[PDB]
């Protein structure tokens, strides 16, 4: 996941 | 309550700092030098003197820094990649003495306890590793299911705590058992990544952790008894947390909306200070040697320096 680097 | 600078006393420059949540490219030496990733460079910056060296950059496309970790004594530097290596830099003679392999992925994280220096990586792994012996990998940790975000020793060596993206926080012994290698304690109460991990350094087992944006607070746990001592909405994505002896405080780094530092009363909980300034999310915390300083990474590619917990 990438969840805290999203927008 | 005393005064507490609302401004930086320096803002470095940091050109090129990767805004990825997830790593760990800032750290403050005992030698009064600051390590800062950017890109696929590591640049370190004396506060004593002022002076600039770009210690190392990385060789292959598409490669970059994913931590850095200063040794206790701060003569020697750990650096962890993209491209899963853990590498040792002699920092006076300018000479990396070791590459080691072993993870399977970025290594995002990195704590010394003395010549054990632990890694941990976007796999979910956490090794240990003896860098004074040729087989450096001595263990195994494996506790959580995605990026090893967080990775901190306790100052007194009897505990590792780690946080994830798997929004996990575990605290490891530091020595395996019957079981081997399994955790004292794990934590499921965040609701997002725990990046954000430090031990109060006048209350052995106490730990603070701090969650990503769907989380959004900082808890205190006691890791003897399990329990949660305390959570507080910062209403913000929590990225570091660093104890201050000097006044009883923590100071916290935050993202959307503010992008502030914040200043905490210990143990009430109760907000001193906001530390405004950046203009995108702050990513880490480091602290100085005497801990009157905190530097503050940011997504606007500034670090700022501020004077925060001045003594006399």
């Amino acid at each position: 996941l990438s969840k805290e680097n999203v927008q | 309550c005393r005064y507490i600078p609302s401004l930086p006393d320096r803002i470095l420059d940091a050109p090129e700092i990767r805004n990825d949540y997830y790593l760990n490219l800032v750290d403050w030496s005992s030698g009064n030098v600051l390590a800062v990733a950017l890109d696929n460079s590591v640049y370190l910056w004396s506060a004593s003197s002022g002076d600039i060296l770009q210690l190392l950059q990385m060789e292959q496309p598409g490669e970059y820094i994913s931590s850095v970790a200063w040794i206790k004594e701060g003569n020697y530097l750990a650096v962890g990649t993209s491209s899963a290596e853990v590498q040792l830099w002699d920092v006076q003679q300018q000479k990396r003495l070791r590459n080691m392999t072993s993870h399977s992925a970025r290594v995002g994280s990195l704590s010394w306890n003395s010549y054990i220096l632990s890694s941990g990586s976007r796999s979910g792994h956490i090794h240990h590793h003896d860098v004074r012996v040729a087989e450096h990998h001595v263990a195994t940790l494996s506790g959580h299911s995605q990026e090893v975000c967080g990775l901190r020793w306790a100052p007194d060596g009897r505990h590792l705590a780690s946080g994830g993206n798997d929004n996990l926080v575990n605290v490891w012994p530091s020595a395996p058992g019957e079981g081997g290698w399994v955790p004292l304690q794990t934590f499921t109460q965040h609701q997002g990544a725990v990046k954000a991990v430090a031990w109060c350094p006048w209350q052995s087992n106490v730990l603070a952790t701090g969650g990503g944006t769907s989380d959004r607070h900082i808890r205190i746990w006691n890791v003897c008894s399990g329990a949660c001592l305390s959570a507080v909405d910062a209403h913000s994505q929590v990225c570091s947390i660093l104890w201050s002896p000097h006044y009883k405080e923590l100071i916290s780094g935050h993202g959307f909306a503010q992008n502030q530092l914040v200043i905490w009363k210990y143990p009430t909980m109760a907000k001193v200070a906001e530390l405004k300034g950046h203009t995108s999310r702050v990513l880490s915390l480091t602290m100085s040697p005497d801990g009157a300083t905190v530097a503050s990474a940011a997504a606007d590619e500034t670090l700022r320096l501020w004077r925060c917990f001045e003594l006399d």
